[PDB]
């Protein structure tokens, strides 16, 4: 309650080890638990945090705030504050909290907090209102009718859209307990991924080419001669990255570090290179910290990266700053690449709109050779601006393409490189079909029985989402419509019931989650599950780093780990065909015997290409049976970097720092190759929103809001400073249209209708805009299309729209500030 | 015991006539190794003192990791040069964009119409670096 | 926040007065609201409330909890504790607070606290998501449609269900406001009440005799010589008129005042009576205070009131145990009453299965002179079992006939009055319509444009509420379909839209309330009202004790003060109706120049009755005018009883304690008038389930939750005690159902499907049960039927179903307790 002090940890307080629950970066924090009425004293050696607050603290000595403790509940009914902070001996962070992390302990998980409204028990929508239901219950429904669904229809009538990340909401437990129960136990080919509407992947090209996406550390980062930043807004996106690793570098503190490797390599001020159509807060404070000298922004027209990177490949083979010795043995396809990707600076620059003089010097800052010979190192880092941009596939052939010839892979300094999203932690079973299916489109066109949101929201996140609420909405009152007629039906009768209403169009839809969510319009089911800290968890960062974030805490009421969840259902399977007589279906479900989440880590990552193992696709690799709970708490929060070289008790997990510093890729002859890159300009379905509408709708990320905002909706600051997704607008255009901040318009296309509230933007290009993805209130995906490459990736980034003033949302203009997010 | 607040002291800052429109003037509350800063804004906001309720005083330590911020005239905000948070003086310390879980803190004064006195006597909020407001 | 101590009020803190936001008895209050960073000293000069906190204080002293502070943050962004504690001077209360009037700090609207949910801005459904919408915007699509509406369907197309009560989401500002609005400006007869899905009284019957059911005074029931509660659970549902009138009379602390008042009576130990088919805690709480000689619990069939007091009428007048000089100098119909309403004891005992001596000893009791001659003062309260009993209006005419003939009006320590629910407030004009309409029947019908519910949720309480339901989210969704396809319409282009829909079986909804509720699962509209304490508000108690509940904060966002919400509609359509040059429509809409709620009492209950007022049917009467804000104030939390007779600077309101007391009634001739009372059974459509199925499916309130747990469904205590909707069994007929506490149950009929946790209870007989009425998790009006009496009043306790077991929820067994509430 009050605002002027904080309980200080006692010095015996009990310290566990936690994972920032959020982004890619995987900062490492601490968690100190103690019973609610003791506390530790001011003096540095009676308190747990070893500080003395017996007078002012310096700069950088804490990160400490009430957003940052909490008092939980547990199972027991004793009272307990925590505490979570980042650890100062971390390597990924050294003592660093974004205010996305800072949050952890406000988002824990208490009877009355934000997180007040978790999910404790199954929910059901008995037809028309929302009710308990019990464990058992929920499971003879669902189970039920995924049974009935694999008896007559097959695998392809039960659908999921799931995690396959890493931390909060993933990691290897859950994701190998979800794949085993979606691929080996049912055996449905009918699956998509929580951001994109296939069983597919981002970097289909950079890792045919046989670069696998996270290829070095973070530390590479520190000793970067140019750092390329393409369609990403890392200051936001990836905060402690950027101020712990690249941000030294620009500043000159790592310039030892780099001379004291390289003894005879010229190592100029460090420089940054953005292709970004927008002037983001990552510009502006890479030019505040390195000045403008040293920042060059290529604010290149939206989608044409493919272009861009044509054009620079073709000009670093023409003036000779390619690696010749590198390409002749280590590469296949490059005359080819030169001959496919043929494009002059004059061509590129009309097509990115990036003056020439601009091109030239991005190249001579990253590609020339230095005064001592070798080649910069140059890491290219890129995120969704690409990912999600005008043909994922061609974009990445064209920067690997660049990045081959430069050999900007395997040196030091170096690396291209996903700055990632949400932290990683994938070990599944083989996807089971042979062709990637739309699911969206599928369950649009009426297809499948059963949808389960498993850990996602495609309600707010989907591209072309206004289409699938729609098709969900109606295809879930179908549903609630026939099980209004039951009175007094068995569980088994009401399972037949909703199958009978799924042939007419209907769709049984289950949502596990911490919250209701959005979904909660649409579903039927919703099952409780827990985050890590009320559960053990693994997950890896942006460089590969695993970690161990502990249990220190009891879930909300009956929530159960994600992977556990998945065992429960395969039981019920199971025991549901043994009941039936059908021993080969009952076998299927086999497997799943867990108690912990320990269990699902050794059945799945310690399992992977060890003998009599089946077939597991896993980013710990064969060497996985390494890794143990007990080594993990062991290595603390700097943990190991994947995958394991060795480990004994005297010297612990070793690792490996970066990838392919050999020279031997990830393909049939250990080459890399190169890919062919065609400039077609546009989509035409995104070029015919461009024809007709007025504005470029970019979309994407703000730093204070973490993804679609399950925590933050509940979150009074947060909610008083972002009260509705806001528009970013040129303020020419802002005077034309008659609005100002906190005024709110219909943003809208062919593809759908949705809301935002105006946020003059001076930095905004005419014609352009930027709207906060993913939103609690005005979603932004109404409007992105169908779009998709060929392995089915969405443009996300790629949609046009117009503007229309709805109001004065005056309330928004005495709450909300306008100011400038661009540090000056 | 007995006590729930803390028990701040009442330091006198200026007379309210003295302050001139966006200058900001520096003081130390509730103790010389906390630093604030008053300033009349020239238009009043919601909770603003003076005869034109526009005056407010923060603390101007960053409730990131405890920098000194700087008052930017141009756009009335505190500006941490520590990781980049940027506050909004005209929004109750609200963070416009950065690191901090915290807005911030105000410094709460009374504004006596008998003599002109502008008397810092609370904080709103937690102060970087400190256990409590009051030490 | 810590549990373990609160901050006191400073000597000087503010305070004003507050009657209680719930139930009829009004209890006064006081709020204590200091700045939060003061606090008062524990000596009792140095806090507010004069109370000594350096010792233990003795029991009586005080009523305060932490669940009775908090810290409210207001428009200005300052905070303040609030601290909102029982007036100990005040009459009606005396210090008593109960469970749910105690937490009325808790449920002040703060950012972080059990309101933090509250509605701040106008929400809109646009078509596939909720977003925030303008005031002005709101205003164009609701007024636009409404006018749309009347100018082509005219009024008949406009629907309302609103409250019509006092206290919080009622009052005489509010009501005024809301039926200006209806009835005068729109001028719409569609319109249903809170609780009754017609404009209707629950009264008819005793009103139509010359009897308003509000007669007395509280003190009338110290002054009793035997009190009749009929249909009614008064420790649980009007607390503390139990407990500071009635128990002080049972314990014999009235004896002397009786005494006093009366020289020459004959003052026996106070006895008590209840009719009702269940026994409540009521029933146990009176038989450990009086003893089980001093209760009488006739324990009738279900619906079978009529036939009880036609028996017991029969009987006083074959005894001779009347008042002849009574009947024949003030009353008409006696002898025909006789002849009509006869019915022997045996014939009552065999309807009623109450054994003959039993039907004896209540009129006994009752009726039968004392022996110093005078007839017992006996005072009949009844409520909600005989409201929403077998035929409304023939069960009052039975009462009283039998209350008229002996006298139990108008006499000190009598009444035939109402109990309540809410408190009162009404001031309206006259209803516009000359039949009465059954508004859920017309809206399930298909007809209808636009409805709004206004301060009430019919999801949760309509009666037959499953149909209502069905019915109203699919005509909902008809309309969502048709805004889905619009796209950068203007607001009078989706005024088109949404009007075509309804031409096509769709309803456009509006809700205009204080949180989202389940309203929100069909609503397209939402608005946000404030609750007393962010307004001024006025009403009236179960003895007509008129009070000021006085601002001292700020209401959430832009929420505002319903009476303001109703200036805002009509001014929207005046102005509408101004712009099209329609300038006769335009002035209906005058008169609501309003900028304080102040304005609406000045309009509405200070004009009823004055030279050149339009119609006012207002529960101040004539005399309204004497009463002002100011006024109320110097009276404080002990206000006046209506109506005033007269006022002066020097003597205050002086108002009016018992009606009826010369004999004069609200008749043509000042007579009070008999009425036929025909017993017919149980209605055919409540009969056939009762043919059809088990369990009597009895219902109504419990003690500490208030009404659909609007505020309590976020208070994580209440959740923890009755997390779901509870069911009290007959403990065998658990074990036949192998059920026991914390199991689920479906209950079913023909009119619907609902759920509940089973609650075993000694108490309630075999083939009996009781279901928490109107809650969040489990709705119970879902098996009601439609069966009305002949003024459209629900027979709501008139239902039979069958019960079957879902299942055990473990949680419920682990955390709810389902310990007897029958306390001994
Ligand atoms: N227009 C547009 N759309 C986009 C994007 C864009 O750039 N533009 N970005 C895309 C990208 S990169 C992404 S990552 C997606 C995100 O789309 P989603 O994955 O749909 O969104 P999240 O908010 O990550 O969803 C996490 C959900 O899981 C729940 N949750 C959290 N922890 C747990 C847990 O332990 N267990 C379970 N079972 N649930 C949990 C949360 O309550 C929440 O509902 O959006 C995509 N959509
Ligand atoms: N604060 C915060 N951080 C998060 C998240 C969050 O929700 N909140 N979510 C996490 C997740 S799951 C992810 S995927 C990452 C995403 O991190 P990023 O991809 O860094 O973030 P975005 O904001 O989605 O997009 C990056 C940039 O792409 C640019 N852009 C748009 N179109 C184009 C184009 O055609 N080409 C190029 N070159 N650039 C383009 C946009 O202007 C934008 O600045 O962030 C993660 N980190
Ligand atoms: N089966 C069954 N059904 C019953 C009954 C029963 O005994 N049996 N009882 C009936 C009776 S007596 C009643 S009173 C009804 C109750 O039926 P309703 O009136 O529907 O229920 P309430 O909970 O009183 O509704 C109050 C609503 O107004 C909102 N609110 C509160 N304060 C305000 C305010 O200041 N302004 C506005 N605009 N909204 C506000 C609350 O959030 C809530 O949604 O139920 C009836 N239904
Ligand atoms: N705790 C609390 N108190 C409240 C409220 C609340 O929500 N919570 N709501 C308020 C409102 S709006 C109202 S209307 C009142 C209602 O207050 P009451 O009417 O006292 O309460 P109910 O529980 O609805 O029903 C009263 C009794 O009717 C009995 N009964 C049922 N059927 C019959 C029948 O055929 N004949 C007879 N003689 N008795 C029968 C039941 O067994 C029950 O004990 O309570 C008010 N007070
Ligand atoms: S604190 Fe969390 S949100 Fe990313 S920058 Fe660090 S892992
Ligand atoms: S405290 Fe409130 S709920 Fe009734 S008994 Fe008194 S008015
Ligand atoms: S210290 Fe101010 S932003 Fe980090
Ligand atoms: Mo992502
Ligand atoms: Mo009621
Ligand atoms: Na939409
Ligand atoms: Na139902
Ligand atoms: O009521």
């Amino acid at each position: 309650a009050p605002n002027d002090r904080i309980t200080l940890p006692p010095a015996n307080a009990q310290r566990t080890n936690m994972t920032c629950h959020f982004c890619i970066v995987g900062c490492g924090y601490h968690v100190y638990k103690w019973p609610e009425l003791q506390e530790g004293g001011r003096a540095p050696e009676q308190n747990a945090l070893g500080l003395d607050f017996r007078k002012q603290l310096p700069p950088l000595a804490v990160t400490l705030t009430p957003a940052m403790t909490n008092v939980v509940t547990e199972h027991d009914g004793r009272r307990y504050d925590i505490m979570v902070v980042p650890d100062k001996a971390c390597v990924v962070n050294s003592g660093l909290s974004s205010t996305r992390g800072g949050k952890m302990a406000s988002y824990m998980y208490t009877p009355t907090g934000d997180g007040k409204q978790r999910l404790k028990a199954p929910r059901l929508y008995a037809a028309d209102q929302w009710v308990d239901t019990t464990w058992d219950h929920a499971m003879a429904l669902y189970a039920g009718l995924i049974k009935k669904t694999l008896d007559k229809d097959g695998p392809q009538g039960v659908f999921f859209s799931c995690f396959d990340h890493g931390g909060a909401g993933g990691g290897f437990e859950n994701t190998w307990g979800t794949g085993k129960l979606m691929f080996s136990a049912i055996q449905t080919p009918m699956v998509r991924i929580h951001n994109r509407p296939a069983y597919n992947s981002e970097c289909h090209a950079t890792r045919e080419m046989g670069i696998g996406e996270l290829n070095n550390a973070y530390e590479d980062a520190q000793l970067a001669d140019v750092i390329w930043s393409i369609g990403n807004n890392p200051y936001e996106s990836q905060t402690n990255y950027f101020l712990n690793h690249w941000l030294p570098n620009l500043q000159g503190a790592t310039t030892s570090k780099k001379k004291e490797r390289f003894p005879n390599e010229n190592f100029p001020q460090a420089r940054i290179i953005f292709v970004d159509p927008r002037e983001t807060p990552s510009v502006a404070i890479a030019r505040h910290v390195a000045g403008n000298d040293r920042v060059l922004h290529l604010a290149i027209e939206p989608g044409t990266d493919t272009a861009l990177f044509n054009g620079l490949f073709t000009y670093v083979v023409e003036q000779g700053w390619i690696d010749k010795p590198f390409i002749e043995a280590h590469t296949k396809g490059f005359d080819d690449a030169v001959k496919t990707n043929r494009l002059s600076l004059d061509e590129c620059s009309n097509i990115t709109g990036v003056p020439v003089d601009m091109l030239k010097r991005a190249a001579e800052w990253s590609y020339k050779p230095k005064a001592s010979g070798q080649a910069p190192r140059t890491m290219h880092a890129y995120e969704k601006g690409i990912i999600w941009g005008n043909d994922n596939y061609v974009i990445q052939s064209a920067l690997l393409d660049l990045v081959i010839a430069t050999h900007n892979v395997g040196r030091r300094g170096t690396g291209c490189v996903r700055m990632g999203g949400h932290q990683e932690g994938y070990t599944r079973p083989p996807y089971p079909g042979d062709k990637k299916i739309y699911i969206d489109q599928e369950l649009i066109k009426g297809k499948g029985r059963i949808m389960t949101w498993w850990g996602c929201n495609n309600f707010q996140t989907s591209n072309n989402a206004q289409a699938l609420r729609e098709a969900i909405l109606q295809r879930s009152a179908i549903v609630k419509q026939a099980m209004q007629k039951a009175r007094g039906a068995t569980t088994e009768e009401m399972v037949d019931v909703i199958y009978e209403a799924t042939q007419n169009g209907g769709l049984f839809v289950t949502s596990i989650n911490l919250y209701p969510t959005k979904l909660a319009e649409a579903a039927h089911l919703m099952l409780p599950a827990a985050h890590p800290g009320e559960m053990n968890l693994t997950s890896m960062n942006g460089e590969r780093r695993i970690r161990l974030s502990e249990k220190f805490m009891d879930p909300p009421g009956t929530a159960m780990a994600d992977c556990l969840i998945a065992a429960r259902i395969a039981n019920a399977l199971r025991d549901m065909y043994q009941k039936d007589g059908k021993a080969e279906m009952a076998a299927q479900f086999e497997g799943f015997d867990w108690k912990t989440e320990e269990d699902a880590f050794n059945d799945g990552f310690r399992r992977a290409g060890q003998p009599g193992a089946p077939a597991i696709d896993s980013q710990g690799g064969s060497t996985g049976h390494l890794v143990t709970y007990d080594r993990l708490r062991k290595s603390g929060n700097n943990g190991v970097q994947l995958p394991v070289v060795s480990w004994d008790e005297s010297k612990g997990l070793v690792g490996t720092e970066m990838l392919y510093t050999e020279g031997k890729f990830d393909t049939d002859d250990g080459k890399a190759h190169f890919k062919p890159a065609p400039w077609n300009g546009l989509p035409a379905t995104v070029q015919q929103q461009k024809d007709k509408y007025r504005f470029w709708l970019n979309n994407g990320r703000n730093n204070e809001v973490w993804q679609t905002a399950y925590h933050d909706q509940y979150n009074s600051l947060m909610q008083e400073r972002y009260p509705m997704a806001y528009i970013e607008m040129n303020p020419d255009d802002c005077k034309q249209l008659d609005v100002t901040g906190g005024d709110i318009v219909e943003v809208y296309n062919d593809f759908g209708s949705t809301f935002a509230m105006v946020y003059p933007v001076a930095e905004i290009k005419r014609g352009q805009t930027f709207m906060l993805f993913g939103y609690v209130n005005g979603i932004q995906g109404d409007v992105t299309t169908d779009w998709t490459d060929r392995n089915i990736i969405p443009y996300y980034k790629g949609t046009w729209g117009d503007i229309r003033k709805v109001g004065s949302m005056e309330e928004f203009k005495r709450t909300v500030s306008f100011k400038s997010r661009r540090f000056a | 015991a007995g006590r729930t607040t803390l028990q701040y002291p009442a330091t006198q800052v200026s007379v309210a006539k003295n302050l001139k429109a966006n200058e900001p003037v520096s003081f130390t509350y509730p103790d010389t190794s906390s630093p604030c800063v008053a300033v009349k804004l020239g238009s009043p906001v919601p909770g603003g003192v003076g005869p034109n309720n526009d005056i407010v005083a923060y603390s101007v330590l960053c409730t990131h990791m405890g920098f000194p911020t700087s008052y930017d005239k141009s756009s009335k905000t505190f500006k941490c040069p520590g990781h980049f948070t940027e506050f909004d003086a005209e929004k109750a310390g609200q963070m416009i964009c950065g690191q901090a879980t915290e807005n911030l803190p105000r410094v709460l004064l009374r504004y006596d119409e008998a003599s002109d006195a502008l008397t810092a006597v609370g904080v709103d909020g937690l102060i970087y670096g400190r256990q409590a407001n009051v030490i």
